Parts: C-alpha cells; sequence; structure tokens
C-alpha cells in the first residue's frame, strides 16, 4: 500500500510539475513533457489541429492524484508499523497462504475483474463522457465520439 | 475571497506538513500509538477539512 | 503555468518530484541509525 | 360427486373405469384408454405434468387474448398485437414498449431478454423442485402458504372442489390453446379476427368451406 | 517455396510442441532433492 | 510479370498462415505430440509415490 | 417442513447472527481505530442496527434508548416511503409518461387553482384523479389522523387481513409499539427468529439510508433548483461537466493558457 501511495504521489507531482513549466508558444513535445500528452490523448484541454486550448484539466487531475496518494501513504504506514503483523488468525477472509492453491487463485480473480472494470471504464469516456482524441479525424485531428467499434473476432485475431 | 483562498491553501500545507512530521513519530513510539489517538484523529479531521474547503473556495478564485 | 491564485505556490511545486529518491535514502539513513542488525 | 365410485364419468351412462383409477384425484373421469398410467409411478409423474400444464395454458390463453382484445377495440396501440407475432417487436426501431408508451419499458436487446430469463427461471423451477425461500418440505403441487395469501383453500372440501374446479378449467385453456396455435397456423389471423368473422357469417367464414376444399392440390 | 514452407513449419511445431509438452510433464520433480 | 513468388510479406496474416496446408501441418503435429504426452501422464505421476490430490507439487 | 430457505439451492441459508449481535458485531469504526472498551456500556449489541455510535452521550439509560428507538424506526420507514414516492415519479415523466408536477417540490403547487393530479397505475393505466384541493386535506387529514390516533391508542377496531383473517378488537392486545405483526404481516416473513433478526436489521440499514437519501434531496432541491432526478440524469451523462463545483462557479471561467 505504501509502494502505491508513492506511484500515486509521481504522477500527482510530476503533473504539477509539467503543468506549471508549460508555456503556450511551443508545441507539447518541444518541451519535455511525457505526462501532459497522456491526458491530451484523452481529449481533456486540446482542440482541433492538435493545440493545446485549456490547462485546468491538468491541474485538476495532479491535486486529486497527490491528495489520493497521500491517504494511501497514511494507510500504508499504519499497516506496516502499528497494523496486525500476520492477519490470517483475526482477519480469515484477507489471510492467506503461499501454498494454498484455492486463496491466491480467488485473489487473481478478484484483481482481474478490477482490472476489467478499469479497461470498461477506458471505454466509457470514448463512448459516452466526451471521446478521445482522434489524429486520423476528417478535417484534421479532434476530439471524436466513437460510436462504431471495431469487435470482429477476425480483426482482433489479426 | 483571494486572501481567504490563500490563506485556507497556506494552513492546508502547514497542517500536511505537521501530519506528515508527527505520524511517524506517534506511531512508531512504545504505547504512543494507543494513548495519543485523539490528537491525530482531530488532526486527520482537519486535515480533511482544510482540503474540502480549498475544494470548495477554488471555485471563486478560478 | 499554474492558475493566478496558484501563482505564489509556485516554488513548492518545483521540488515535489525528488521526494521517492528522498524515501529511499530515508530508508538507507533508518538502516544505517538502526546499526545493521 | 369428483370422487368415489359414483364421480361422473368421461363417456356418461356408459362408464367403464380402469382398476387403477379409484376416484382420488381431482379430474378423475375414467379417461385412460391406452393404459399409458398403468405404472403409479408415471400416473404421480403425468399428474404433476398435467397441472403445471393447465396453469401454463390459462396464463397463455389469457395473454394471447388481452393485447389484441385492447388493440381491437382502439383503446391501446401496439407494435404487434396478435400473439404469434408479438414476440418479433424487439427487432423494431422503437424497441419493445408496453403498451405503447416509451416509457415503460422500453427493451432494445433480445440477449439481455435471454439471459434474464435463464437466470430467473431457472432459480425459480429449481426452488419450486426443491424448496427455497417460501418453504423446503410444502407440496409439490398444491404448496399453499406463501403461495395461498388470502386462504380459500382450507376447509378440506372446499380445497377438493377447488382443485376440481381449476383442472377443469385448465384443461379447457390447454384445448383453447391447442386450437388458438393450430387455427392461427391456418388462418394467418388472430383469434379474435377469427371470431369476428366467423360472427359476420357464419355460414361463409367456416373452415370447411373455407379451406377444406383447397387442402389438396390447391393453395389456401 | 510451399514445399518447403510447410516442411520448415512442420518442423519448427514439432519442435515446439516436443519443448512444451516436456515442460508440462511434471518436470520440477526430476531433482536429487531429499 | 516475369516470375511468380508467394507474395506474402508486409501482409499481416494470422501466424502466418497463407495456406489451409500450413495449417493443417500444425494442427496434427500438435495433436500427435499432445496425444502421446496424453496417454503417459497417470505413469509420469506415479513415479512420484504420491497422489495428485490438491496437495501436489512443488510447494514451499 | 419450513416456511424459510436458502435462495441457492440445498442447505444454503447460513444465517450468521454473530455479525450483528452480541460481543462481536461490528461497530461504527475498524478494530485498529477503536476499542471495544470504548463504546457506551448501554448499547450492548440487543437492538438491530446497533453499531454502537453515540459520540454525543445521547443514550442515558433504557427508557431514552427505546423512545428514539421508536422515533428512529418511525422516521426510517417514512424515509423509505418519501425517497421512493419522490423520486418515481419524476423518472417516469422525464421519460415520457404524462405526470402532472413530477418534481417533488412542486406537486403541492400543483393541484393550487383547479388543477388536477393524474395516478399512474403503472403500468396498466393512467387515471385522472378528480378529487379537489379541499376534499384532498381533508381525506389525507381524517384518514392520517386516525391512524396515529389508533397507533399511539394501542387498540383498534375490527376488520379482515390476509393471512391472519377477520379479527376483533382484542388481536391488538399484546401487539409490539414497533413490530405489531399480525395482521400487518400478512405472507408470514416474521416466523423464523433467525430471519426476523436479520430482515430487521436490513430494515433499519435501509431506513438510514433513506433518510441520508432525502436529506441529500432537500439539499439538492434547494441548491441546484431541479428534481432529483434531473440532478442524477445530468451528472451520468457529463460527470465532470455538471457537479455541485461547475454549479457554484457562477460565471465562466476563461481557458488557462
Ligand atoms: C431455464 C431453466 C428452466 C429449468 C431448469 C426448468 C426445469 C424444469 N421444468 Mg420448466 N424449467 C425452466 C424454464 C421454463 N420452464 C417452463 C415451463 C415448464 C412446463 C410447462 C413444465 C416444466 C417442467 C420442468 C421440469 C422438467 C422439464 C424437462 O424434463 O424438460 C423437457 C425438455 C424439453 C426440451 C421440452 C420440449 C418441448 C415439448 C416437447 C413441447 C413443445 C411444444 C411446442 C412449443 C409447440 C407449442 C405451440 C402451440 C402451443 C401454439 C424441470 C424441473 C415440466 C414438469 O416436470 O412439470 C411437472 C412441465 O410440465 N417447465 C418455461 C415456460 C416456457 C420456462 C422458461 O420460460
Ligand atoms: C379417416 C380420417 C380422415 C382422413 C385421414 C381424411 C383425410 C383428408 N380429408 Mg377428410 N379425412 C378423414 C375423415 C373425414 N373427412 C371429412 C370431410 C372432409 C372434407 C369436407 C374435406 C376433406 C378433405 C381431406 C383432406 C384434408 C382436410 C382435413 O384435414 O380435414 C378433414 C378432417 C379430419 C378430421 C385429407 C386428404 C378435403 C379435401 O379432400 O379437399 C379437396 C375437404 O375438402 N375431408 C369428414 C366429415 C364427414 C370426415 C369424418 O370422419
Ligand atoms: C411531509 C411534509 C410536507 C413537506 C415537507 C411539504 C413541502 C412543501 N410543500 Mg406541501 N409539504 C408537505 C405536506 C403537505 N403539503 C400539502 C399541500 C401543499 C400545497 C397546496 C402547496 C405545497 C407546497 C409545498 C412547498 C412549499 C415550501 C414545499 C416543498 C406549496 C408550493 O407552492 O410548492 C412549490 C403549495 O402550493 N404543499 C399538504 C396538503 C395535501 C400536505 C399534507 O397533507
Ligand atoms: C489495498 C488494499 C487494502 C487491503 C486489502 C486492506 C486490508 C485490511 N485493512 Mg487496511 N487500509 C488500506 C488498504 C487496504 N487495507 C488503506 C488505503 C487505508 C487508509 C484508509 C487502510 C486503513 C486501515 C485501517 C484504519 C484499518 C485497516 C484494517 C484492515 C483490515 C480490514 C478491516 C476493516 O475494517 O477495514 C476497513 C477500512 C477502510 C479504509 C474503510 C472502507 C473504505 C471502502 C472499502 C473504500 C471504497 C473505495 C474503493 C475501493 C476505491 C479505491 C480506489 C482504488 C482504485 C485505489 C484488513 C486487514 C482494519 C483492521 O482492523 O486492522 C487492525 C483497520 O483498523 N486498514
Ligand atoms: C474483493 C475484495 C478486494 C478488492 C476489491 C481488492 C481491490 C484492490 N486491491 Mg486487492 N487484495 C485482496 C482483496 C481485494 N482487493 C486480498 C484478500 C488481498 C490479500 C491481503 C489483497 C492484496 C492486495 C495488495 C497487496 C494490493 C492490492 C491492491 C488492490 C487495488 C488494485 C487496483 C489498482 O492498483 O488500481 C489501478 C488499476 C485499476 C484498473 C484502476 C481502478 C478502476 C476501478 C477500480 C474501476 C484494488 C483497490 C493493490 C493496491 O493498489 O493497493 C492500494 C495492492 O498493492 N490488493
Ligand atoms: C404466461 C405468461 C405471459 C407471458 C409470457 C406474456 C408475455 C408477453 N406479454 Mg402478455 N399478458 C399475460 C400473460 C403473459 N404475457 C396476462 C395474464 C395479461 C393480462 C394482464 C397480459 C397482458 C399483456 C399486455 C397488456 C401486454 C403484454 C405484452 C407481452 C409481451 C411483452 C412482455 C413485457 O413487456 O412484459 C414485461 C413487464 C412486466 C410487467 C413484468 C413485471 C416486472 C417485475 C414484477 C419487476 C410478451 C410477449 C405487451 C405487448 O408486447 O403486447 C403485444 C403488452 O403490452 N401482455
Ligand atoms: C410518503 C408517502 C407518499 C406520499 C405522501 C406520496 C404522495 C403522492 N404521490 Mg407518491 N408514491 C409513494 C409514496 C408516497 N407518495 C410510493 C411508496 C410509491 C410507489 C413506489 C409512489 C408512487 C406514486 C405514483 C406512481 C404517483 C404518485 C403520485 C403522488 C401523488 C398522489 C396522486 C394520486 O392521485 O394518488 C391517488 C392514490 C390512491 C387512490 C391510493 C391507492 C392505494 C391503495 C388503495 C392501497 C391501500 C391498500 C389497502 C390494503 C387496499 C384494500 C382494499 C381492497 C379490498 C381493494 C401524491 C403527491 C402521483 C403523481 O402524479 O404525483 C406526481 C403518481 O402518479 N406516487
Ligand atoms: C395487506 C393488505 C390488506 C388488504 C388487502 C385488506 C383488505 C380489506 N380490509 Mg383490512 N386491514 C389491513 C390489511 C389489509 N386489509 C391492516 C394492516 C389493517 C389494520 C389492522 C386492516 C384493518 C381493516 C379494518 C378495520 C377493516 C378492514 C376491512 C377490509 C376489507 C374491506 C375493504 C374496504 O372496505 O375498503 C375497500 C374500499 C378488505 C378485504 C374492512 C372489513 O373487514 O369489514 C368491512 C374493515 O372494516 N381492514
Ligand atoms: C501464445 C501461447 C504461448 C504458449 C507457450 C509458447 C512457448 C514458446 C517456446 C519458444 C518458441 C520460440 C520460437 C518460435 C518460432 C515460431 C514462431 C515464428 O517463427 O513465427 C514466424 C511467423 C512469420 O510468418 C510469416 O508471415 C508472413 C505474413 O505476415 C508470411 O506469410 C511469411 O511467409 C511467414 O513466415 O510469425 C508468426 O507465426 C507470428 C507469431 C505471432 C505470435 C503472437 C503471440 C501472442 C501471445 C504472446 C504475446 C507475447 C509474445 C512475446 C512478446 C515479447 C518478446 C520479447
Ligand atoms: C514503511 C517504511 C518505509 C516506507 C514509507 C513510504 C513509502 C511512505 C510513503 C508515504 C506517502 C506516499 C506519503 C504521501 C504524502 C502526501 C501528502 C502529505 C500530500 C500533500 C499535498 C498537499 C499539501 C497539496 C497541496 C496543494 C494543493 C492542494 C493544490 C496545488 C498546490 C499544492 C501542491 C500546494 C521506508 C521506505 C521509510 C522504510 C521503513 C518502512
Ligand atoms: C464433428 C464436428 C465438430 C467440430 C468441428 C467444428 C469446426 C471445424 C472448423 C474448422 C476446421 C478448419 C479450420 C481452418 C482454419 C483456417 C485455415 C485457413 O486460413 O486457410
Amino acid at each position: 500500500v505504501a509502494h502505491a501511495g508513492l506511484i500515486v504521489f509521481w504522477a500527482g507531482a510530476m503533473n504539477l510539475f509539467e503543468v506549471a513549466h508549460f508555456v503556450p508558444e511551443k508545441p507539447m513535445y518541444e518541451q519535455g513533457l511525457i505526462l501532459l500528452p497522456h491526458l491530451a490523448t484523452l481529449g481533456y484541454g486540446v482542440g482541433p489541429g492538435g493545440e493545446v486550448i485549456d490547462t485546468y484539466p491538468y491541474f485538476v487531475s495532479g491535486v486529486l492524484h497527490l491528495i489520493s496518494s497521500a491517504v494511501l501513504g497514511f494507510g500504508g504506514v499504519y499497516h506496516s508499523l502499528v497494523g496486525p503483523e500476520t492477519l490470517e488468525e483475526s482477519f480469515p477472509f484477507f489471510g492467506y497462504v503461499w501454498k494454498d492453491k484455492n486463496k491466491m487463485t480467488t485473489i487473481l480473480g478478484i484483481h482481474l475483474i478490477v482490472l476489467g472494470l478499469g479497461a470498461w471504464l477506458l471505454v466509457w469516456k470514448a463512448m459516452y463522457f466526451g471521446g478521445i482524441y482522434d489524429t486520423w479525424a476528417p478535417g484534421g485531428g479532434d476530439v471524436r465520439i466513437i460510436t462504431n467499434p471495431t469487435v470482429s473476432p477476425g480483426v482482433i485475431f489479426g | 475571497m483571494l486572501l481567504i483562498f490563500q490563506l485556507a491553501l497556506f494552513a492546508f500545507i502547514v497542517v500536511s506538513f505537521l501530519l506528515v512530521v508527527g505520524v511517524p513519530v506517534v506511531l512508531a513510539t512504545p504505547e504512543g500509538w494507543a494513548e495519543n489517538k485523539g490528537t491525530v484523529f482531530s488532526g486527520i479531521g482537519i486535515w480533511f477539512l482544510l482540503v474540502f474547503l480549498v475544494g470548495i473556495l477554488n471555485s471563486f478564485v478560478v | 503555468k499554474l492558475p493566478e491564485a496558484y501563482a505564489p505556490f509556485d516554488p513548492i511545486v518545483d521540488v515535489l518530484p525528488v521526494i521517492p529518491v528522498l524515501f529511499l535514502l530515508l530508508a538507507l539513513v533508518w538502516q544505517a541509525s538502526v546499526s545493521f542488525r | 360427486e369428483w370422487y368415489g365410485p359414483n364421480r361422473p364419468q368421461f363417456l356418461g351412462p356408459f362408464s367403464n373405469p380402469p382398476s387403477y383409477l379409484k376416484g382420488e384425484f381431482p379430474g378423475d373421469y375414467g379417461w385412460d384408454t391406452a393404459g399409458l398410467s398403468a405404472d403409479p409411478e408415471t400416473f404421480a409423474r403425468y399428474r404433476e405434468l398435467e397441472v403445471i400444464h393447465a396453469r401454463w395454458a390459462m396464463l397463455g390463453a389469457l395473454g394471447c387474448v388481452t393485447p389484441e382484445l385492447l388493440q381491437r377495440n382502439g383503446v391501446a396501440n401496439f407494435g404487434e398485437a396478435v400473439w404469434f407475432k408479438a414476440g418479433a417487436q424487439i427487432f423494431q426501431e422503437g424497441g419493445l414498449d408496453y403498451l405503447g408508451n416509451p416509457s415503460l419499458i422500453h427493451a432494445q436487446s433480445i440477449v439481455a431478454i435471454l439471459l434474464t430469463q435463464l437466470v430467473l427461471m431457472g432459480l425459480i423451477e429449481g426452488y419450486r423442485v426443491n424448496g427455497g425461500p417460501a418453504g423446503e418440505g410444502l407440496d409439490a403441487l398444491y404448496p399453499g402458504e406463501a403461495f395461498d395469501p388470502l386462504g380459500l383453500a382450507d376447509d378440506p372440501d372446499t380445497f377438493a372442489e377447488l382443485k376440481v374446479k381449476e383442472l377443469k378449467n385448465g384443461r379447457l385453456a390447454m384445448v383453447s390453446m391447442l386450437g388458438f396455435g393450430v387455427q392461427g397456423l391456418i388462418t394467418r389471423k388472430g383469434p379474435i379476427e377469427n371470431l369476428a368473422d366467423h360472427l359476420a357469417a357464419p355460414d361463409a367464414t367456416n373452415f370447411w368451406v373455407d379451406y377444406a376444399p383447397k387442402s389438396a392440390g390447391i393453395g389456401y | 517455396m510451399l514445399t518447403l514452407k510447410i516442411f520448415v513449419y512442420t518442423v519448427v511445431t514439432f519442435f515446439v510442441s516436443l519443448f512444451i509438452f516436456g515442460f508440462l510433464s511434471n518436470d520440477p520433480g526430476r531433482n536429487p532433492g531429499q | 510479370l516475369v516470375d511468380d513468388r508467394l507474395a506474402g510479406e508486409g501482409t499481416g496474416k494470422i501466424l502466418g498462415i497463407n495456406d489451409p496446408s500450413l495449417f493443417w501441418a500444425i494442427t496434427i503435429v500438435f495433436t500427435i505430440v499432445w496425444g502421446v504426452f496424453y496417454v503417459s501422464t497417470r505413469e509420469i505421476d506415479a513415479a512420484s509415490d504420491r497422489e495428485n490430490d490438491d496437495d501436489f507439487g512443488l510447494t514451499l | 417442513v419450513s416456511r424459510s430457505g436458502g435462495w441457492l439451492g440445498s442447505d444454503s441459508q447460513n444465517i450468521n447472527l454473530d455479525k450483528w449481535y452480541g460481543p462481536d458485531r461490528v461497530l461504527y469504526l475498524p478494530g485498529g481505530l477503536l476499542a471495544r472498551d470504548e463504546i457506551n456500556p448501554v448499547l450492548n449489541g440487543t437492538l438491530p442496527g446497533d453499531y454502537g455510535y453515540d459520540p454525543l452521550g445521547l443514550a442515558k439509560d433504557a427508557e431514552t434508548l427505546a423512545k428514539y428507538r421508536a422515533n428512529e424506526l418511525l422516521h426510517a420507514r417514512w424515509a423509505m416511503l418519501a425517497a421512493a414516492g419522490a423520486i418515481i415519479p419524476e423518472g417516469l415523466a422525464a421519460n415520457g409518461a404524462d405526470v402532472k408536477g413530477a418534481t417533488w417540490f412542486e406537486t403541492g403547487a400543483a393541484m393550487l387553482n383547479g388543477g388536477t393530479l393524474n395516478w399512474f397505475a403503472v403500468p396498466f393505466v393512467n387515471f385522472n384523479n378528480p378529487l379537489p384541493l379541499f376534499a384532498v386535506v381533508a381525506i389525507n387529514v381524517a384518514l392520517m389522523a386516525a391512524a396515529e390516533n389508533y397507533r399511539r391508542t394501542e387498540d383498534g377496531p375490527a376488520g379482515y387481513a390476509p393471512g391472519v383473517g377477520k379479527f376483533d378488537e382484542s388481536v391488538y392486545s399484546n401487539m409490539d409499539n414497533l413490530y405489531p405483526g399480525g395482521p400487518f404481516d400478512p405472507l408470514g416473513l416474521a416466523d423464523d427468529p433467525e430471519v426476523l433478526a436479520e430482515l430487521k436489521v436490513k430494515e433499519i440499514k435501509n431506513g438510514r439510508l433513506a433518510m441520508v437519501s432525502f436529506l441529500g434531496f432537500a439539499v439538492q432541491a434547494a441548491v441546484t433548483g431541479e428534481g432529483p432526478y434531473a440532478n442524477w440524469s445530468k451528472h451520468v451523462a457529463d460527470p465532470f461537466g455538471y457537479n455541485l463545483l461547475t454549479i457554484l462557479s457562477s460565471e465562466d471561467r476563461a481557458a488557462v493558457l
């Protein structure tokens, strides 16, 4: 949990650092940014042709990541310092043994469900919540809405 | 309104610094976590209240 | 750039990303203080 | 009556019940001319099958006569009022709206309907044959309790009378449903439309004159 | 040229299947451990 | 043209299979090896003098 | 023979009352943040829904706890009914039905001069209720007053209810002030003590959720100005574009860089 908090902390801090050092007279790739282009491809604060129009969503994302990192770090510090040392007798649902195949498979299934939910959350953005940036859109690249995704087995297997 | 928002943000920063420096010290002392729980709980509550207040006040200064 | 209301706090932002490296160094310092038992 | 040696029979004064039909169960008119119920186990299975078929047939007959009557009277408006064309409304542009207004069901997918029906009906039938939330050791065919909220069958004699009435009504419903199926198959029209056409000209509109001469070598 | 492709495909799939089904045949039990 | 060639480079075929003959070769060889391996699994497992219950395998 | 069973086959009930009653019941804070010794001694895990949550020492003794439990149960049931009847008609009218005064804080104003309140007996027929405002208020006041006077009297007239049957004015004896049962329980779900206890816990939790929901309804109506269904629909359509922070900003914000 502490390591996850560290990851979220880096994400938020780097987003804030990159958004505070951004000038509009130069393109994104000319200023050494690597996290901002990730949010641009999701259709946040960009316009037709690929010109940055707004900056506030990047700030919002960075702030949210930083505060969530604070919460995660507190949780990790608690669970690592004063929490239960071995949670196989007080919390049987969360307890496990490395050699117990059924419990490990159950945990794997739970996290698979979580990852599938994350993928579906990405899918919902391109359909209903404004769409994502499409660089092949007619009349120049722009934030489109994907209405007819390709779910053909031959295309996916290709 | 801008001055109030900046004061709230500074208070949030100082409370966060106090929590960062104090929580490990309280948790890493023998029989210190089991006694000084009220201070940590109040600090966490003040931290959450300050972050919510800053979020609310951001809508007027931006 | 940061919004005009967050301008005074720019120096705080400029030093944030080094904290994970500081965390690794702090782990080493804690091990040293414990005397590498 | 309705039980014992003095019950009415399925042929009238010409009564000759088999040896295994003692008149112990509802709807026992002594009609087994094929000996299909000589084994008591098969007799019990057939009794359960008959009762379940009766109940399903009553529900189906009511559900096949209601929407068409409503649409023909002009009270409501459906995408397809005929009973053998109600399933194709899910393929229409507007979906399937209950009684015509788009604020009631507005069903759009056939896969979702299929999966939900599979899960729900499987669970409730497993409850019926094993026991579930509404009971664990009740009767197989007449459980009662939660399924008899307002007690109508509490006196044992009234229970038997209601059993007989239910079985006879369900048998009439089964015959009506078989007629519905065959008779929309031949005429390609709803039961109410067929009834209206017959009531218009009973001699001209029928089965024999209308379709019988075209039942060998000519189209219908 | 198609015959050469078929022959090479057969050889490659033969060896790869041998590898897979040999490593599936209770390999972590062929050790001198007590 | 002047000559003939397979002409499959840079096409994007599944597993490079431009021919049912290639598909059949792959499938037949894999099935033969799998069938030979299948019948020996009971004997191989019995070499460890243990039953293949839920506690089988190399564990720590 | 039994009147209850599992929903998932044979031997699939597994009712665990030790999670909601007794010394091992779940509290309002995890075991690492609050020891079980800090709980008010009056809250001994006997009433349903007891999470051991009483910060402002409001449970002095058993009598005050019982009175507050009666008030809480009444409020929870009314909150259930209010939340359902305030969220459903508005969605019905927004999806394409003909409902007048769908929004909950406008139905009273709908029948002011000569307006009539259509009633939708879903899904069969939409009625044309012709009762005027004065008749409506008189009938509602009379019925509610009679029912609530019966409740406080702990007695009632003779009638007939399904399950129990035709009852005289004597069935009301030994009837609980909060869980009367009998005529009010026709389906007979309150026959197993374990099932009854878990149903009580479920009821109290759903009631607390409904209370919080209607408080949110009132605050949303005060602030945003439209019905609860409209807020939900607009937020689901645009999560980051329609929320409290977006609504609070009374003017559009200039683009940052
Ligand atoms: C999806 C889960 C599901 C499960 C697990 C069961 C399970 C069961 N059902 Mg149930 N049902 C389920 C869904 C449904 N059932 C029914 C309606 C019935 C009836 C009416 C009966 C059962 C009965 C039974 C029991 C034995 C059935 C059997 O042997 O198959 C037999 C296998 C077949 C494939 C049947 C083939 C159909 C049949 C030969 C005639 C079909 C005729 C044509 C459709 C023509 C009709 C057109 C005319 C009317 C116009 C068994 C416990 C029977 C029972 O044992 O009663 C005591 C019983 O009589 N079920 C419906 C309504 C369509 C369901 C879903 O919608
Ligand atoms: C990553 C997974 C994770 C897991 C498996 C556990 C597991 C456990 N925790 Mg820990 N914990 C975590 C993270 C995690 N924790 C975090 C991030 C925090 C900081 C808030 C804590 C703080 C914490 C406390 C204070 C306590 C425990 C204790 C326990 C036990 C559960 C009993 C309970 O009452 O907790 C419930 C704890 C909650 C925080 C409340 C529920 C909050 C809901 C579930 C969150 C909904 C958010 C949703 C999942 C979205 C998350 C975003 C995601 C994408 C990152 C169990 C051993 C308890 C124990 O008894 O220890 C002795 C206890 O005292 N944990
Ligand atoms: C907290 C209590 C509560 C209150 C005060 C209201 C209040 C109101 N509702 Mg809401 N409602 C509620 C909860 C509540 N509702 C619940 C729980 C639901 C179901 C989820 C609904 C669903 C609903 C609908 C569908 C509609 C309303 C509407 C309205 C209005 C009624 C208009 C009317 O014509 O009614 C006439 C009502 C009746 C004649 C009452 C019939 C009730 C029967 C008689 C039950 C009594 C049972 C008894 C045992 C019967 C035995 C007799 C037997 C022998 C026959 C009014 C503002 C209407 C509207 O237009 O508002 C915008 C409307 O369309 N409500
Ligand atoms: C996926 C299941 C894996 C199960 C276990 C596998 C064990 C493997 C053991 C080792 C085998 C290594 C040698 C393999 C040789 C045969 C393949 C070959 O030469 O193909 C060479 C052929 C070339 O095919 C060419 O195609 C052309 C048209 O496109 C023409 O037709 C040419 O004539 C034709 O030769 O390529 C393929 O068959 C494509 C293989 C695609 C494999 C996708 C795997 C997806 C799942 C895994 C994803 C991760 C993969 C690793 C990524 C990171 C790597 C650092
Ligand atoms: C256990 C352990 C460890 C580890 C640890 C860890 C890993 C931790 C983490 C932790 C964490 C991970 C934490 C975090 C925190 C955070 C915080 C505390 C935050 C804050 C924030 C803020 C305050 C913000 C602000 C702002 C805003 C709001 C807006 C804009 C501006 C600014 C930015 C100013 C070690 C290695 C030592 C070793 C030993 C053991
Ligand atoms: C007995 C019937 C049961 C199962 C058989 C089912 C499906 C068989 C289907 C296909 C077999 C041939 C596969 C050919 C793959 C593509 C080859 C190519 O790309 O040329």
